[PDB]
């Protein structure tokens, strides 16, 4: 049983501190802190119905996909504020959606234990359900695409999985979480993916392999969302305690805590700028907040949303951000100058 | 996908009648149906266009007026009513599908055309008209335009088509440097400003026919008689 | 301003019209959240109203009563460790707690579940409809009298049936007393917090009941009536 | 019970396999990546509106 | 054809200034609260803020009428300030009654038919019908701008449109105005609130305390509207009876002109009653009042 587990886990805890050194905040304080970053709503896509659960930027940094509880999956043109596609989703509690890197497929998860993948660039011109992935006993909570051949999906049965859409069966099942997994992030090289669960623990797996490679502890509540650093060796987790944190992938411990006395309500989604200097956080304070990377200080607020900002995404161009909230409005924020 | 069109043949000048194009299992209720002509042993030319959920019915100034087009989403049929025909309108006809998203493929599928026999704008030149059918080369077709088609968006609006002896012309290069689905990697397109060049990797027996091109900023949709293979 | 971009804008406006129709059909519907145990036969009650629009997890029961349409969303296929779908269900018009009355063993678990419902963070405002089903099973099993109601719940003896009750003519008085004791337990765990924020409506039903849709529609109508009284400053 | 305990103990023992070195190199790489990509962040450095399509 | 000069010298200044000082900030704040109400898409925001402006205009035209009531009748200032502002001040009460009737209709369709009339309960429809009410109340009440002009007498002028001998066209138009601008909207208010009380009686989730409080509020609304507008219109009916085919004998109703100004004084209280009784009653609106005061002080 647990005769040796407690002794064999001692080297896990001391390793994160014995080989560590001073935190990155004091070291990076020598760099110039970014000034008050104010960012304006350049466009508002007031098309959706209900609370917008999740959104995903297209690979072109111009196409958006967003999901609502009614079963609406909408692909917007962000540059002109036009909706390219509207898809009526059958599983009408889609927590998350995603855009395939090739841009031909859009996948939506949800509470209904399945992954619905839809064809965009079909020879017919009408978006039809390409496939449905079944085999998860919990609720799908993140649906990030790996590539056109395979898709990673984490659900509410404390497990994530890697599927191949063409055949359908669960190619690989990653288990090891205690509570339901609420969000995963896929690295830019699409070779490792990190998923965080309600057990206040995150875990990195291997898409080709099947067992966990990294575990991460230090949150005091559910890990509400996780987003990879664009570098690929770090990721940010936003939790219910409003104490969003950054974990270095290799270093295998918490680096610093993004905390303040003003913030009370928890996080709902996290995203990163291309350089990562702008970690935005979709707090439940009814307004997303954009803070720095090296100094861990609040830099601005993307206020303008009546309700909680439920999702947050930075383009692959690193040029704009999109915030989706419970007011059914998607706001595209960009720098004023 | 099928866009097979039906109609009659010979008719008198006072032969106001209807010519239809019927589609197979289709997304017709959300497609911007175009309508193109082709003078015998000559190039193509517009006749009309009706957007999905008709709000922008446009015509060509040559036949604007008497000619009319309409869409029928429930029974999935495109009507063309023609009144007071003249001796010029005798030509091949094609019912063409086209819709536009941020990155859509326009003018993809051309239905099997129908014959009709009866008893400013940007100009497409296509000066070259004869090209050898010798295989194993890298021949290219050059295209002129009245003005640069590169709009401020960042995309050109010129379309390319090949016509083998008997069939409707399948699209090759929508916009520039943007291949369609059925067309293989062999075809290609490039250029800059008012200069256009459709290039071919290798030559085989399926590259024969005439090439055609259309501008799209304004809506004359006129063509230029290309190289006969 | 390009012709292709003009047609793209026309397409976006067509989707805007579709989304306005979508606006109307979403605001013309009221979400309802089923919740209960597996012994409760929630899916049995869902079949009882009407043939459900299947699709596990969602069961998507859209129905109209008296020309008023709304969409209940039966659930139960997800994990029951914490019911984390409740956060997704916080705007729902009402939550239908469905429970059975025959098996006294799980009634303590039913009371615990109702206590968890009535004080949830996302349930501080949502009203609750109580559906006690399989009442005929309870009546028959207590007419047999093999299992005393006193051993599981020692407060039956002190309880005498209230006069406000309107039992059916064929109902035995002890059957009525058991029915209203099992009702009073849930009523008493309900009427302890959030009196004005929500109110738990009780009901008795069985496997076959043609008035399930009418009753649930009336209950949602009362919930909306109170919501409008609060919202429109008439309170 | 037994199966989950076994899964947990193997998970712990092959989690202990990865080596441990100083975090200074990781932090240095982190801020190096942050500073090397500062130019092409239009959010960090607001791009002039003429070429910004969100203008 | 003489001013009563018994109590109207001091009666109007005593309470009209009070109406100013109380109503104006409170009517503006009720406007602001209605803006919060529509901020949450509640069309009662429009139905309340439009009434708030319809009474705020009455307050704005009040101060140059208190000197009018004093022997400086018609206050000179040309015919522009004696005709347009006169129509505004004589029609703001009717627009107020119309908007109260519209609010009552909205509440009746919101509680007694909680989910039937979704097609008429949109904020867009609120603006459409509020503008329609504004248009139809201005057009139907524009008669005094054409045939009614000011007049002056030796003692101290006469009026703007008081018309001690009421012209027959005034009699007809004012009787029609009285009926179809007070009794019909008030009858609609009474019927709608009776239906609302019936529906709340049919409710189950409401205890007896809340039901009785709602009944008290409905009765208070109906009775304040009556106590503020009925004496005026009863007096107008009496003057129509005395100035129909029976000639305007004067003298007898010159003392009744004092009742005219007393009834104007009585009607002036409806302007301050509307915000305190339509917005300030709600406890949630009281918390909104506190937070709005905090925001405006910290703005």
């Amino acid at each position: 049983l647990r005769q040796e587990a407690e002794q064999l886990k001692n080297q896990i805890r001391d390793a994160r501190k014995a080989c560590a050194d001073a935190t990155l905040s004091q070291i990076t304080n020598n760099i110039d802190p970014v000034g008050r970053i104010q960012m304006r709503t350049r466009r508002t896509l007031r098309g959706h119905l209900a609370k917008i659960y999740a959104m995903h930027w297209g690979t072109d940094s111009r196409l958006l996909v967003s999901a609502s509880q009614d079963g609406k999956l909408i692909i917007w043109d962000s540059y002109t504020t036009n909706k390219v596609h509207a898809i009526p989703l059958r599983s009408s509690w889609v927590m998350t959606c995603a855009y395939a890197p090739s841009g031909n497929y859009v996948a939506c998860g949800g509470l209904d234990n399945i992954c619905s993948i839809y064809n965009l660039k079909t020879r017919e011109g009408n978006v039809r359900v390409s496939r449905e992935l079944a085999g998860h006993t919990g609720y799908l909570s993140c649906c990030r695409f790996l590539d056109d051949n395979q898709i990673v999906t984490s659900s509410g049965d404390t497990t994530c999985a890697l599927w191949d859409i063409e055949t359908g069966q669960q190619t690989t099942t990653f288990t090891g979480h205690t509570g339901d997994v609420m969000s995963l992030s896929l690295a830019p090289d699409t070779r490792l993916f990190v998923s965080g669960a309600c057990d206040a623990s995150a875990k990195l797996w291997d898409v080709r392999e099947g067992m966990c490679r990294q575990t991460f502890t230090g949150h005091e509540s559910d890990i509400n969302a996780i987003c990879f650093f664009p570098n690929g060796n770090a990721f940010a987790t936003g939790s219910d305690d409003a104490t969003c944190r950054l974990f270095d992938l290799r270093a295998d411990q918490e680096l610093m805590t993004y905390s303040h006395d003003n913030i009370i309500c928890g996080i709902t989604s996290v995203s990163f700028s291309k350089s990562g200097r702008l970690l935005l956080a979709g707090y439940d304070d009814f307004n997303c907040n954009v803070w720095d990377a090296l100094k861990a200080d609040r830099a601005g607020v993307l206020a303008g949303h009546d309700n909680r900002v439920s999702c947050l995404g930075v383009t692959d161009d690193g040029m704009a951000v999109a915030t989706g909230s419970w007011d059914s409005f998607l706001k595209i924020w960009n720098g004023s100058s | 996908v099928q866009l097979v069109e039906s109609g009659g043949g010979l008719v008198q000048p006072g032969g106001s009648r209807k010519l239809s194009c019927s589609a197979s299992g289709f997304a017709f209720s959300s497609f911007g149906m175009h309508w193109v002509r082709q003078a015998p042993e000559k190039g193509l030319e517009w006749v009309a266009y009706i957007s999905s959920g008709s709000g922008t019915i446009y015509y060509a100034d040559t036949v604007k007026g008497r000619f009319t087009i309409s869409r029928d989403d429930p029974k999935n049929t495109l009507f063309l009513q023609m009144t007071s025909l003249r001796s010029e309108d005798t030509a091949m006809y094609y019912c063409v599908r086209s819709i536009y998203y941020y990155g859509s493929s326009p003018f993809d599928f051309w239905g099997q055309g129908t014959t009709l026999t009866v008893s400013s704008d940007i100009v497409m030149t296509q000066a070259t008209s004869s090209v050898p059918v010798t295989p194993g080369e890298s021949v290219s077709i050059s295209c002129r335009s009245s003005k640069s088609l590169l709009h401020s968006n960042g995309n050109t609006y010129l379309y390319w088509f090949l016509q083998r002896p008997g069939q409707s012309p399948q699209l090759l290069i929508y916009r520039m440097s943007n291949l369609a689905s059925g067309v293989p990697d062999r075809f290609s397109g490039s250029g800059s400003g008012t200069a256009f060049t459709l290039t071919i990797s290798r030559l085989e027996a399926e590259d024969v026919g005439v090439y055609y091109c259309m501008q799209h900023l304004e809506y004359p949709l006129t063509f230029g008689a290309g190289t006969k293979l | 301003v390009s012709a292709e971009d003009k047609a793209a804008a026309e397409r976006s406006k067509m989707i805007e019209k579709q989304l306005q129709k979508d606006k109307q059909v979403y605001r013309a519907t009221h979400r309802l959240l089923l919740l209960g145990a597996d012994n409760s036969g929630k899916s049995t009650i869902v079949k009882q109203m009407r043939i459900y629009h299947g699709g596990s997890g969602i069961f998507e029961t859209k129905f109209q009563v008296d020309k008023v349409n709304f969409h209940m969303f039966d659930v139960g296929g997800q994990r029951d460790e914490r019911r984390k779908w409740i956060q997704c269900f916080n705007d729902v018009t009402a939550i239908i707690f469905v429970v059975d009355s025959s098996d006294y063993n799980r009634l303590q678990e039913a009371l615990n579940d109702f206590k968890s419902i009535w004080n949830n963070r996302w349930l501080r405002t949502i009203s609750v409809i109580l559906f006690l089903n399989k009442q005929d099973l309870l009546a028959e099993k207590v007419l047999a009298g093999k299992s005393k109601i006193e051993d599981y719940f020692p407060e039956f003896a002190r309880y005498t049936t209230p006069e406000d009750a309107t039992p059916e003519p064929g109902e035995d008085p002890r059957v009525t007393r058991a029915k209203y004791f099992i009702r009073d337990e849930f009523l008493r765990i309900s009427t302890a917090s959030g009196d004005g924020r929500h109110y738990c409506y009780p009901h008795f039903t069985c496997a076959v009941d043609t008035e399930n849709a009418r009753r649930i529609f009336n209950d949602c109508r009362d919930i909306i009536q109170r919501m409008h009284l609060r919202q429109y400053e008439l309170l | 019970s037994i199966a989950q305990a076994r899964k947990l103990v193997e998970q712990l023992k092959m989690e202990a396999n990865i080596d441990r070195i100083k975090v200074s190199k990781a932090a240095a790489d982190l801020m190096a990546y942050c500073e090397a990509h500062a130019k092409e962040d239009p959010l960090l450095t607001p791009v002039p509106a003429s070429e910004n399509p969100f203008r | 054809c003489n001013v009563d000069s018994n109590i109207d010298q001091f009666f109007q200044p005593t309470l009209y200034i009070i109406v100013i000082v109380l109503g104006f900030p409170t009517n503006c704040m009720a406007l602001w609260a209605a803006y919060m109400q529509v901020k949450q898409k509640n069309e009662l925001g429009i139905y309340l803020m439009n009434l708030s402006i319809a009474d705020l205009l009455y307050i704005t035209t009040l101060p140059l009428w208190i000197d009018y009531f004093v022997h400086h009748d018609n206050w000179i200032h040309g015919q522009v300030s004696c005709k347009l502002f006169g129509f505004i001040f004589y029609t703001n009460i009717y627009v107020s009654i119309a908007f109260l009737c519209c609010i009552s209709v909205d509440r009746y369709l919101a509680v007694a038919h909680p989910l039937k009339f979704a097609k008429v309960r949109r904020v867009k429809t609120a603006l459409l019908v509020s503008a329609i009410v504004w248009l139809t109340e201005i057009v139907a009440n524009s008669a005094p701008l054409f045939h009614d002009e000011l007049f002056q007498d030796r003692f101290n002028h006469t009026f703007c449109f008081e018309k001690y001998p009421m012209e027959p066209w005034v009699a007809g138009m004012n009787l029609y105005r009285t009926f179809l601008g007070f009794l019909a909207p008030w009858g609609i208010m009474l019927a709608a609130y009776r239906g609302i009380l019936r529906a709340v009686r049919g409710n189950v989730s409401t205890e007896r305390q809340e039901k009785a409080k709602i009944k008290r509020l409905a009765l208070s609304l109906i009775l304040i509207v009556l106590l503020c507008f009925a004496p005026y219109h009863v007096l107008l009916l009496w003057r129509s009876v005395l100035f129909l085919i029976n000639p305007c004998d004067c003298g007898g109703e010159e003392n009744l002109f004092g009742a005219y100004h007393v009834t104007l004084a009585l009607t002036s209280l409806n302007c301050v009653a509307d915000p305190i009784l339509y917005c300030f009653v709600n406890e949630g609106a009281r918390h909104d009042v506190g937070r709005a005061l905090a925001t405006l002080l910290g703005l």
